[PDB]
């Protein structure tokens, strides 16, 4: 039912099902030999990328929930000077 | 004939448009 | 439909509260992902005690506050309370 | 300075000869000599001041130069005005082809430039015949001029006095005891240029100088030449040349009924009639070694005729105008062959009096064939598919069916010709670039036209998947014009011009339909232009959202369903959402708009602007570069 | 001029305005001179008068010169009249919604997939800013049009 995402510091980022089944690759690691059909934990490894590219992709999960039809003024998502050029390759990597 | 009302242009006729208006 | 992001020393939770709703809701959905009481759970919110249902409102977050884009961090306190020990995430490299 | 060397132009175009005195006067020999030695840009095009002295006669200014000065006739400059444009030549080649014989002498009296060669070696006797005065090309031949310069194609001046109405200088030329077997780059030996205007005196002056008879690259003799123009009196006058046979005589008569038939100026069915007729009764004028007509196989474009082997059948469709005008183009197809460069210039003629006559099936059966032909030849047929695309938008306009088999095969040959095309820009560098770049936009206007077209009709599955085939086959060369535009940015731009012809009724650009024709055929929807402009980049700058908001709605449906990024940017980095230019196709974009996380990090990595390279993926750095 | 312009005679009118006559020319029924043009879907006219600044005042019928344009199916001038900079957005949705309206159902314009895109991009452009929704007022339902509530949301149109 909910998905835990994990990082190369150990932080655990547990988002719902629906939330992170937009990310392509996020299925292809809950598919294979990774279905845990118990629906306790459904989690995942990510030992390339830290807590922090992890921390905005759960918050663009939630954003893409939020506002997918919700009228056309989409709000605008905060990316910060520092954190970009890396939640990019991770957003290539998730082919969110 | 059929059913086919002729007043699009009488909704038009209404303005003055004649030889004189 | 308010977006919140409740934190631990080390795991995230999002999940999404309804404006005409209270905290007892929240509590429970908690309580069932993390199978701890509701008692023991205590929500040190900005370093500061919250009460068990009574409004949302209240306890310091609106719609407008806790958006989605960023919803605001609330510490999970369990019994040995804990205090708020929210470990903060790796430090994002120097702009090159 | 270029001031002053405007106000000497100006002072000699006037012919006066004090001011450019005091213009050309009081200053140092340098400057002086760099005013007379150099030409002025006048109108786009460069010219001396003794040229535009010579155009108008002004004879007076420039030999009072020649006697105060030591300029020089060598200057380079032009030809001419009319459609050549041409530099190289020299002052005495402008002045002989001005048509003025007082400024040649007093230029060859002061350094005779008599023998200059230009990048195609005309003398100025070529000039001087081209302007048809007998008294300069006199004085220049006396002036110790050779009179057999050839030119790359062996323009010899004899073979182009005789194409000009001018016998005084082609008579003048043979008299001198010039050769008349002079073989030029197509065979022509003169006479083919002389018997193709109709110059009675030129083709009897060259006859009496036995210029004999040779056939030329293209399989025609000159008296089939005289009968391919409608002259009359030139086949009547080489008929009689004592060398002729009869194979070469009725068929000259039947190859110049055939030119009568079919042709603008001189179109006279009763001729026509009366010279078959004529060519009939000479291969049936004794019964014995007779000359049987040689029969081809039947043509589905002709009809279904199979000739006229017998004077009874000629004789059953006198008054038949269409059945005679049929037999014209087979026994002109038989006897020119599938080679000659004016074959299907008669098969044009017909067409275009079938169109408008409202004739269209057998018009278009004619000018697929004529387009077969031309593609045999291997020629710029460019004209020819904008013929095709004006009927079939005529077609179309009237409410009437277009064969889908016929849509396919011109489509595919309009295939075939853009690939030659194509071929011939890489090939051409800098001699005709200008004019291949202009056939190739028209070709790819052309199949933009015969799309919409298609597009329009009513077609069969299998018909239908042909035609998509052929697009396909198109869309992976990937044509570009000038400014980078695919053929899906001319599907989708609003600029792209529309012929004159019925087209306007007809195919509108941009069309909805023409895009998702393309995109279901595979087209490159990410395709950027020299401008970096997509096809999503030019469609939000069509400027009437409201008046076919059906075209813009299922265009950007389209391409927003193909794959185009809603986010990508040009080379001056603004999103189509700010390149939007209106408030309708900027709603339309935002509601088309399907978000990513990719694009918004990219987006945010290019305006706070940290140096990407060498931190990202390959394929991702194409991704920064447009997001 | 007001006959001038609801002729196809585009050379009489643009000599007329040329000629100096008046801009604002009231009739008995309230058009001025630029219903005339934008009833016959003349955009000439209407951009030779706007070139000379006819002006847009409502007339009798309580009806802008757009309001008639869009009455008679005629976009062009739809068009036109939105692109004159003083509009405002009220305007642009109502008239959005009476060129659908008036594309769904006429003799000589009758194409149901152009009612059905305009009513789309006028409700978007409605929805357009999400916040300070411009929610339509909707009379009720009448049993003559069956006893439809028009659409005052995208989904259900």
């Amino acid at each position: 039912m909910y998905v835990k995402l994990i990082s190369s510091d150990g932080h655990e980022f547990i988002v719902k099902r629906e939330h992170a089944l937009t990310s392509g690759t996020i299925k292809a690691m809950l598919s294979g030999p990774g279905q845990f059909a118990e629906n306790e934990t459904n989690e995942v490894n990510f030992r390339e990328i830290p807590s922090h590219v992890l921390s905005k992709v759960c918050m663009y999960f939630t954003y893409k929930v939020r506002y997918t039809n919700s009228s056309t003024e989409i709000p605008e998502f905060p990316i910060a000077p520092e954190i970009a050029l890396e939640l990019l390759m991770a957003a290539n990597f998730l082919d969110c | 004939y059929t059913f086919f009302p002729p007043k699009k242009s009488h909704g038009s006729c209404a303005p003055p448009v004649s030889r004189a208006g | 439909d308010v977006f919140l992001m409740i934190r631990r020393h080390k795991t995230t939770i999002f999940t999404d509260a309804k404006e005409s709703s209270t905290v007892f809701e929240l509590k429970r959905i908690v309580e069932g992902i993390l199978k701890r009481p509701p008692d023991e759970q205590r929500l040190y919110k900005d370093d500061q005690l919250l009460d068990d249902g009574k409004t949302l409102g209240e306890c310091g977050f609106t719609s407008q506050t806790a958006r989605p884009q960023a919803p605001a961090t609330v510490g999970l306190a369990f019994r040995a309370f804990e205090a708020l020990c929210i470990e903060p995430f790796s430090s994002p490299p120097e702009l090159p | 300075m270029e001031g002053l060397a405007g106000y000497v132009y100006k002072a000699a175009s006037e012919g006066k000869v004090l001011t450019l005195a005091a213009l050309l006067l009081n200053r140092s020999e340098s400057d002086i000599r760099y005013l007379l030695g150099y030409v002025s840009q006048q109108g786009g095009q460069r010219s001396t001041p003794l040229i535009i002295a010579a155009r108008n006669g002004h004879a007076k200014v420039v030999r009072l130069l020649l006697e105060h000065y030591r300029v020089q006739t060598q200057q380079t400059g032009t030809v001419r005005f009319d459609g050549y444009v041409i530099d190289g030549a020299t002052a005495l080649w402008c002045a002989a082809g001005a048509g003025h014989f007082e400024v040649v002498k007093l230029l060859v009296s002061h350094g005779a430039n008599v023998n200059h060669t230009t990048v195609t070696n005309s003398t100025p006797l070529r000039a001087a015949c081209f302007d048809g005065r007998l008294d300069i090309v006199k004085y220049l031949v006396e002036n110790n001029a050779n009179i057999s310069i050839a030119n790359k194609y062996d323009n010899t001046c004899l073979m182009i006095a005789a194409y000009k109405g001018h016998t005084d200088v082609v008579r003048y030329l043979l008299e001198q005891r010039a050769d008349p077997n002079a073989k030029a780059h197509c065979g022509a030996t003169a006479l083919h240029f002389a018997a193709e205007a109709g110059h009675i005196d030129i083709v009897k002056e060259l006859i009496k100088w036995r210029a004999a008879i040779v056939v030329n690259g293209h399989g025609m003799t000159p008296l089939k030449v005289a009968a391919e123009s409608c002259k009359a009196d030139v086949v009547e006058l080489l008929l009689s040349h004592a060398d002729c046979d009869r194979r070469s005589r009725i068929e000259a008569l039947e190859l110049l009924g055939a030119s009568f038939a079919n042709d603008r100026e001189n179109y006279d069915i009763i001729k026509t009639y009366h010279y078959l007729y004529l060519a009939m009764l000479e291969r049936f004028q004794d019964g014995d070694n007779i000359l049987e007509k040689e029969v081809l196989p039947p043509i589905h474009a002709y009809g279904n005729r199979t000739e006229c082997r017998n004077p009874q059948e000629l004789e059953s469709i006198r008054q038949d105008r269409d059945a005679l005008h049929m037999e014209g183009l087979i026994v002109r197809e038989r006897i020119l062959g599938a080679d000659n460069i004016d074959v299907s210039h008669p098969i044009i003629y017909r067409g275009a009096v079938y169109a408008d006559n409202m004739e269209f099936e057998q018009c278009i059966k004619l000018w697929l064939h004529a387009l077969h032909l031309r593609q045999k030849g291997n020629r710029n047929t460019h004209k020819d598919l904008l013929r095709f695309a004006q009927v079939f938008s005529q077609m179309i306009h009237l409410n009437e069916t277009v064969k889908a088999p016929d849509i396919e095969c011109v489509l595919r040959c309009s295939v075939l010709e853009i690939e030659q095309s194509m071929n011939r820009v890489k090939n051409i560098s800098d001699a005709d670039v200008h004019n291949a770049m202009d056939n190739y936009e028209c070709n790819l206007y052309t199949f933009l036209y015969l799309v919409c077209i298609s597009t329009k009709t009513q077609c069969s599955e299998e018909d239908q998947c042909k035609i998509n085939k052929q697009i396909y086959n198109l869309i992976h060369l990937d044509p570009r014009t000038r400014e980078g535009f695919t053929l899906l940015h001319l599907a989708v731009n609003s600029n792209t011009p529309v012929d004159d012809f019925h087209t306007n009724d007809v195919c509108s650009f941009p069309n909805a339909l023409v895009t998702k024709l393309l995109l279901d055929c595979g087209a490159e929807v990410n395709a950027v232009d020299n401008e970096g402009n997509s096809a999503l980049h030019i469609i939000v700058q069509y400027n009437r959202p409201i008046s076919d908001f059906l075209t813009l709605h299922s265009i950007i449906i389209s391409l927003v369903e193909a794959g185009a990024h809603t986010d990508m940017t040009n080379k001056q980095n603004k999103t189509p959402l700010d390149k939007s230019t209106t408030g309708v196709s900027e709603i339309l974009l935002k509601t088309q708009m399907k978000m990513s996380l990719k694009c918004l990090a990219a987006r945010a990595v290019r305006a706070n602007d940290i140096n990407y390279q060498d931190q990202i993926p390959r394929t991702l750095e194409e991704f920064v570069g447009f997001h």
